[PDB]
């Protein structure tokens, strides 16, 4: 079961090892594409949370699904930051969701009352205010029910066929990072010119045993121009000093 | 068009555990549903996705199974497991049910209170007489027979089965012949005699013409 | 609807068993299972033994220790024992039957005629 | 919170129009999707079409389009159904149930169902019951039990049979419902009593009418 375009699902990942590879190497997944990161890349990066988002939509509207982009989904009812970095995975659904003459329970906003701010959702059906006339029934031309279904019909081409979509939102700072990849890890090296990786900061570099007093909530440090002077073992949590050799 | 069949009546003691299958022809795509309903009432949802249970039903009741099949399948039968269960599928606009497989609550087998009576001369001035065969808690299948003048005879007596009895699990079979007063009075004696499941033999219970 | 009836007897000594030599009329037997099964004041029917097609005697529960070796004789739809009379511990009435699914081995019933028994 | 309550039992000749309906209680009319289905005496639930109220979209069966039309208000907030040229097999209940398919993402199942309605075709009209004892022999006693009989026949439509002023209830016997060939239905209740009490024990049987408001008692007696 998947959720409608409004009221879209959510669902939150963390402390856990993320094996893309098991998801890129799925058939179905016709439409697969990244912002900020590339898909054979996921494998080896790490991120401080990821969040799921899942839907059903039609054939040609999956294009709404992307960062500042305009029409009914992407103002009304699933609208993507300009800053998006993540994936947008969809494959179609004609063999699970198709009914002829049926599966209304897939619908969609068409009018708001105003355009909706990112990554928000409007549980609410509320029927949008017309103003010339009061409403508090049902009324005509502005007062419509918002809500309208697809009724994905079988006879319908791919410009309406249902397609089921899932937008994988990652955060990508560097805070405590808990959603890192099937990565193995290696034992430390110290003194010597050594490339590190540090929870997906990759740099090159001689390490120290730091003494700077790192506060117990701190996980980075840096000097003038965003240089990464220190980090914390995501191992056994030992500050080290990082030096250009 | 697509259809199904639950496979269609069970019996079992509180404890057990039972499962229960609706075949059909082509792969519904874990489109399917099942219903609690006593027979001929308002069901109630049990199951509605083939793995989540609703809210307000026990985890006593479960299932399993996708695509061209499904099992449910209750964890331990009680008491208030009395009743029929619809196995539903919704994967297309025409909507279809299954049968409907019944099942009983287990209390072992019991010997039929077998017994008779003759019209009243209420029934009898009314130029019609009846004659009521009897069996009482007792499974269910039965068959009643009469034998007039010593001789064979089937097919005019009314058979109706009650339902299950709740107390000890029993039937009862509740019978009435239904002639004329003519074929009343040409007869020299109208005899009963019941077969059933569990009985020593055809039990005869007769009367004459006077009484 | 089958017919079902009962022989027996012959109380010789106390040896414990009970003699049955249950019989049937008007079906073909041989494509059914006939077992027996005993009732006791407030218990359920209990499996005890089954004449089985296999020819290796009866399949028995372990409720009866060494006391019962069912058999039947097809050729005249009646069944046979090799154990002592009775026993006042094996006085509880009894109930034979046949099970009603071609060949198999679950319990389905319809059973027969039965009398009751007593010795010292 | 929603619920359900469909109309009362009806009965009609057959060739002719039924109407039935059930109201959308609870919840609203516009976030409410109703739908009906057929359980016919002795087959299971089968579907009849469905109405979404706002919507406005209406389907039916493929073997009862034109035979049967849907419709639905917001007015009255309930949606109407109305079987045309009814058979005599259209005897049968008629169950309004709450479509969940209608809204987020849920699934095309019945999670809230009304009461039933009970429409029956015949030929016989709303009337009362014909009811007469029984008249068992003295030797028809039989390990201290007897029976005692009370018939009906010619009504039309439940019968409350009881016996004692409906002080007795152990070993009742009933029938269900059974229609003779004069478009008439029947039912009878017999009991086992004590047979010592036969003859010293007073025990009469009641019925009871409830569409024609009438009731008829009746003492059984014995004869030889
Ligand atoms: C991770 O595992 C290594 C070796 O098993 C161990 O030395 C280290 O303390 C562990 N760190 C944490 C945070 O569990």
């Amino acid at each position: 079961r998947f959720a409608s375009v409004y009221a879209w699902n959510r669902k939150r990942i963390s402390n856990c090892v993320a094996d893309y590879s098991v998801l890129y190497n799925f058939a179905p997944f016709f439409a697969f594409k990244c912002y900020g990161v590339s898909p054979t890349k996921l494998n080896d990066l790490c991120f401080t949370n990821v969040y799921a988002d899942s839907f059903v939509i039609r054939g040609n509207e999956v294009s709404q699904i992307a960062p500042g982009q305009t029409g009914n989904i992407a103002d009304y009812n699933y609208k993507l930051p300009d800053d998006f970095t993540g994936c947008v995975i969809a494959w179609n659904s004609n063999k699970l969701d198709s009914k002829v003459g049926g599966n209304y329970n897939y619908l969609y906003r068409l009018f708001r009352k105003s355009n909706l701010k990112p990554f928000e959702r409007d549980i609410s059906t509320e029927i949008y205010q017309a103003g010339n006339k009061p409403c508090n029934g049902v009324a005509g031309f502005n007062c419509y029910f918002p809500l309208r279904s697809y009724g994905f019909r079988p006879t319908y081409g791919v410009g309406h066929q249902p397609y089921r979509v899932v937008v994988l939102s990652f955060e990508l700072l560097h805070a405590p990072a808990t959603v890192c990849g099937p990565k193995k890890s290696t034992n430390l090296v110290k003194n010597k010119c050594v490339n590190f990786n540090f929870n997906g900061l990759t740099g090159t570099g001689v390490l120290t045993e730091s003494n700077k007093k790192f506060l117990p909530f701190q996980q980075f440090g840096r000097d003038i121009a965003d240089t990464t002077d220190a980090v914390r073992d995501p191992q056994t949590l030992e500050i080290l000093d990082i030096t250009p050799c | 068009d697509i259809q199904m069949t639950q496979s269609s009546s069970l019996s079992a003691s509180v404890g057990d555990r039972v499962t229960i299958t609706c075949r059909a022809s082509q792969g519904i795509s874990s489109w399917l549903a099942w219903y609690q309903q006593k027979p001929g009432k308002a069901p109630k949802l049990l199951i509605y996705d083939a793995s989540n249970l609703e809210t307000g039903v026990p985890s006593r009741f479960s299932g399993s199974g996708s695509g061209t099949d499904f099992t449910f399948t209750i964890s331990s039968l009680q008491p208030e497991d009395i009743a029929t269960y619809y196995c539903q599928q919704y994967d297309n606009l025409p909507l279809t049910f299954g049968g409907g497989t019944k099942v009983e609550i287990k209390r072992t087998v019991a010997a039929p209170s077998v017994f008779i009576f003759p019209p009243s001369d209420e029934q009898l001035k009314s130029g019609t007489a009846s004659v009521v065969c009897l069996l009482n808690n007792f499974p269910r299948e039965a068959k009643v027979q009469w034998k007039v003048d010593n001789a064979l005879q089937s097919g005019n007596s009314q058979e109706s089965v009650t339902e299950q009895d709740s107390k000890d699990s029993t039937y009862s079979l509740s019978s009435t012949l239904t002639l004329s007063k003519a074929d009343y009075e040409k007869h020299k004696v109208y005899a009963c005699e019941v077969t059933h499941q569990g009985l020593s033999s055809p039990v005869t219970k007769s009367f004459n013409r006077g009484e | 609807q089958v017919q079902l009836q009962e022989s027996g007897g012959g109380l010789v000594q106390p040896g414990g068993s009970l003699r049955l030599s249950c019989a049937a009329s008007g079906r073909t037997i041989s494509r059914y299972a006939m077992s027996w099964f005993r009732q006791a004041p407030g218990k359920e029917r209990e499996f005890v033994a089954v004449a089985r097609r296999s020819g290796d005697g009866a399949f028995y529960a372990d409720s009866v220790q060494g006391r019962f070796t069912v058999s039947r004789d097809d050729a005249k739809n009646t069944v046979y024992l090799q154990m002592n009379s009775l026993k006042p511990e094996d006085t509880a009435v009894y109930y034979c039957a046949i099970d009603s699914d071609t060949f198999y081995s679950g319990s389905y019933d319809y059973w027969g005629q039965g009398t009751q028994v007593t010795v010292s | 919170q929603v619920q359900l309550v469909q109309s009362g039992a009806e009965v009609k000749k057959p060739g002719s129009s039924v109407k039935v309906s059930c109201k959308a209680s609870g919840g609203t009319f516009s976030s409410y999707a109703i739908s009906w289905v057929r359980q016919a005496p002795g087959q299971g639930l089968e579907w009849m079409g469905r109405i979404i109220p706002i919507f406005g979209t209406a389907n039916y069966a493929q073997k009862f389009q034109g035979r049967v039309t849907i419709t639905a208000d917001e007015s009255t907030s309930t949606a109407y159904m109305e079987l045309s040229s009814l058979r005599s097999e259209d005897t049968a209940v008629y169950y309004c149930a709450s479509l969940a398919s209608y809204s987020s993402g849920w699934e095309d199942v019945f999670d809230i169902w009304g009461q039933g309605t009970m429409v029956t075709v015949s030929s016989a009209s709303t009337k009362g019951p014909s009811v007469f004892p029984l008249a068992p022999s003295s030797k028809s006693t039989s390990g201290g039990t007897a029976a005692l009989g009370c018939l009906v026949k010619d009504y039309f439509e439940p019968v409350t049979v009881s016996w004692n002023s409906g002080a007795l209830t152990s070993g009742v016997h009933t029938f269900p419902a059974v229609l003779q060939s004069s478009g008439l239905y029947s039912l009878s209740s017999v009991v086992t009593v004590p047979s010592s009490s036969l003859g010293t024990q007073t025990y009469i049987c009641n019925v009871n009418h409830k569409p024609s408001n009438t009731k008829v008692d009746k003492k059984v007696e014995p004869k030889s």
